[PDB]
């Protein structure tokens, strides 16, 4: 059928694994997955026992590819060593600044998604799985929901999937605006047809998710990876980059680069080599001033030969980089930075709550230079306070990128205080 | 108010797909702000009653989620990201010719009732920047003409 506009984002490989199709930017339907072999991967671990197909993918050194980097196969251990039934959560609400990595999974080669999405819930014995989609990819959640039933037409959902005696069944939620729903206990709150407010960890998901059952939620290239290991087995994936951080990732290059979009590569190439190697430099070869890694962390010219990995000294994160250049005016950028921040805060907890609104109101007063000496100190002690109390990574992290630029850019802040 | 039955059967399409109806409660919103424009707040006492859920329940998800909208009926939504790289990328330009072509400011609906801009945080499509939405669809704006064709095909 027709689906809505898609602007066509550059996609460029040198793996031609998550991007073999996805490259393309078009819709891949389940005639096109299967040519390629798709679904054999699916017939594979029916094979195989759930705990074997655990082993492979703990054995794989996949991590999560939602940001944090958590290990995939040890959520998936935590969670089936609780009582069913258990949920498996496909978290594609990706709201990260930058981050337009996942959609092209989605809006491509879906069926890739479909197929990870069967693995994994039979891997932990989930019956019942969900894609939370954010409100604003209504192609994705179209293009997904008839992936979803050519799958049931060729008897890859369903009962009894293959003789196998497995039954799944794929639900496609929408969000309808928060980045908080992103937040896998928020995502929950939201599936259960809540305001998307996030839940005290512990208990994690895989102990208490959605309607207090072992839940494992898994970012969309997570999960887009599981067909992988299974297809190659475990040793072969992790023949793909360094063997500590190993496999295909995604990074969404954006910004001051002259070939902006997603760039398929192994975590052992750095970001000098992401923006030069293969984005093809800056705009008007201009000198980088700095990367956000979303709205997470700024890295400043002198960071570029980091890893893009999950290691200490990496970059970690969503793999996203935003490159800005000699030109772009870091207060500028921070005062963007805040506005997002103040924008999603869920309001739960207080001092994530005012902070937010106080780091972004202050901060716009700082950079139209009507800022007070108080507003200038009070700017500062809100960045250092909106973490205390909060129950989740968003007021852990909403100060985090602006003290950077605070540290790594003086020069360009005290312009701002003079 | 009654909902007319070819939204009424939308809905219950929706609140049938989950294992339970409360799960259905965002999709059958978008389903009543696609038909209406907008959210009748006069809607959410029969939704309520057909997601077997309270009304204030219903109202605190309609307040929490900013895509639904209770105050402007408008058949055409121009979504502007307003987020940082958009922003570095020229989101100023866009604003701007949207103006020149249809004499609004994000916030703001044409006199007509047919467009009206929203300015929203990262649509996440970056590498295309500056990105808005006209309702479902996604685009770069190019440049004034380009915006021009583009919402030509909007009517
Ligand atoms: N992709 C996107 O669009 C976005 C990505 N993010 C990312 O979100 C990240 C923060 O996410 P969180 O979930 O708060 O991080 P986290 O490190 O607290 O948790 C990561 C995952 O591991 C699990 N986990 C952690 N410790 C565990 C334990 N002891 N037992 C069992 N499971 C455990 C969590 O349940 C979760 O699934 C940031 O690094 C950021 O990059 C944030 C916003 C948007
Ligand atoms: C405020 C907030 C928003 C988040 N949004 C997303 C999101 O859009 N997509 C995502 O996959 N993870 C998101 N995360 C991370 C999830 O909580 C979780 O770590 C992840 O989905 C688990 O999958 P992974 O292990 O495969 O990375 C968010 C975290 C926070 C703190
Ligand atoms: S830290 Fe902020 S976003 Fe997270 S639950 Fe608390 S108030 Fe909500
Ligand atoms: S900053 Fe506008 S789409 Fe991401
Ligand atoms: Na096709
Ligand atoms: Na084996």
């Amino acid at each position: 059928r027709s689906y809505p506009a898609i602007p066509r984002i550059y996609a460029e490989t040198t793996l031609n694994m998550l991007l073999k199709r996805a490259k393309k930017p078009r819709v891949h339907s389940i005639d096109e997955y299967l040519k390629d072999g798709g679904y054999q991967a699916l017939e594979k671990a029916l094979n195989m026992s759930p705990e074997e197909i655990i082993d492979w993918v703990d054995k794989s050194t996949l991590r999560g590819r939602g940001g944090a980097g958590f290990p995939t196969g040890k959520k998936w251990k935590f969670a089936v060593q609780n009582p069913g039934p258990r949920y498996f959560i496909c978290n594609a609400d990706e709201s990260e600044p930058g981050t337009f990595k996942d959609r092209i999974i989605i809006e491509r080669d879906p069926h890739l998604l479909i197929e990870g999405i069967i693995i994994s819930s039979y891997a932990i014995g989930a019956n019942e799985a969900y894609i939370y989609i954010r409100g604003e990819y209504p192609a994705g959640y179209y293009i997904l929901r008839d992936a979803i039933e050519e799958a049931k037409k060729k008897g890859f959902l369903g009962k009894n999937i293959l003789g196998s005696g497995f039954d799944l069944e794929i639900y496609v939620a929408r969000g309808a605006g928060a980045y908080i729903c992103g937040e896998e206990t928020a995502l929950i709150e939201s599936l259960e047809g809540k305001r998307g407010h996030p839940r005290l960890k512990p208990p994690y998901p895989v102990q208490k998710g959605l309607w207090g059952k072992p839940t494992v939620v898994n970012n969309v290239e997570t999960i887009a990876n599981v067909p992988f290991i299974i297809s190659m087995g475990w040793e072969e994936y992790r023949y793909i980059g360094p063997s500590d951080y190993a496999g295909p990732k995604l990074f969404p290059v954006s910004g001051k680069v002259k070939k902006p979009g997603v760039y398929e590569l192994p975590m052992n190439t750095t970001l000098r080599e992401v923006i030069f190697k293969y984005a093809g430099g800056t705009l008007g070869n201009k000198k980088v001033k700095a990367v956000f890694s979303g709205a997470l962390d700024c890295f400043s010219s002198e960071e570029l030969d980091i890893p893009m990995d999950y290691s200490p000294l990496g970059f970690g994160g969503t793999g996203t980089v935003i490159v800005l250049t000699e030109e772009d005016d870091i207060v500028e950028a921070a005062l963007k930075i805040a506005e997002f921040y103040e924008h999603e805060t869920c309001g739960q907890c207080t001092p994530c709550r005012v902070g937010c609104y106080e780091q972004a109101n202050l901060l716009e007063k700082i950079y139209k230079g009507e800022a007070t000496e108080q507003d200038w100190e009070g700017f500062d002690f809100v960045n250092r306070n909106i973490q205390p109390t909060s129950i989740c990574g968003l007021g852990a992290v909403a100060g985090r990128l602006i003290r950077q630029t605070l540290e790594k850019f003086p020069e360009e802040w005290e312009k701002y205080r003079k | 108010f009654e909902f007319p039955e070819e939204l009424k059967t939308k809905l219950q399409e929706h609140i049938n797909y989950f294992p339970k109806k409360r799960q259905a409660i965002l999709l059958c919103l978008h389903e009543i702000q696609n038909y209406y424009g907008y959210i009748p707040p006069e809607s959410l006492k029969p939704l309520a009653d057909m997601l077997e859920l309270p009304l204030n329940h219903v109202e605190g998800v309609v307040a929490f989620y900013d895509m639904f909208d209770r105050e402007d009926k408008a058949k055409y939504r121009i979504r502007v990201c307003v987020s940082i790289v958009c922003h570095l990328m020229g989101t100023n330009k866009l604003l701007k010719a949207l103006e020149n072509i249809l004499g609004i400011k994000p916030g703001e609906v044409t006199p007509d009732g047919k467009f009206k801009i929203v300015p929203v945080q990262c649509l996440d499509a970056c590498s295309e920047a500056p990105v808005f939405m006209v309702n479902d669809d996604e685009y770069k704006f190019e440049s004034e003409v380009q915006l021009n064709e583009i919402l030509s095909r909007y009517t």
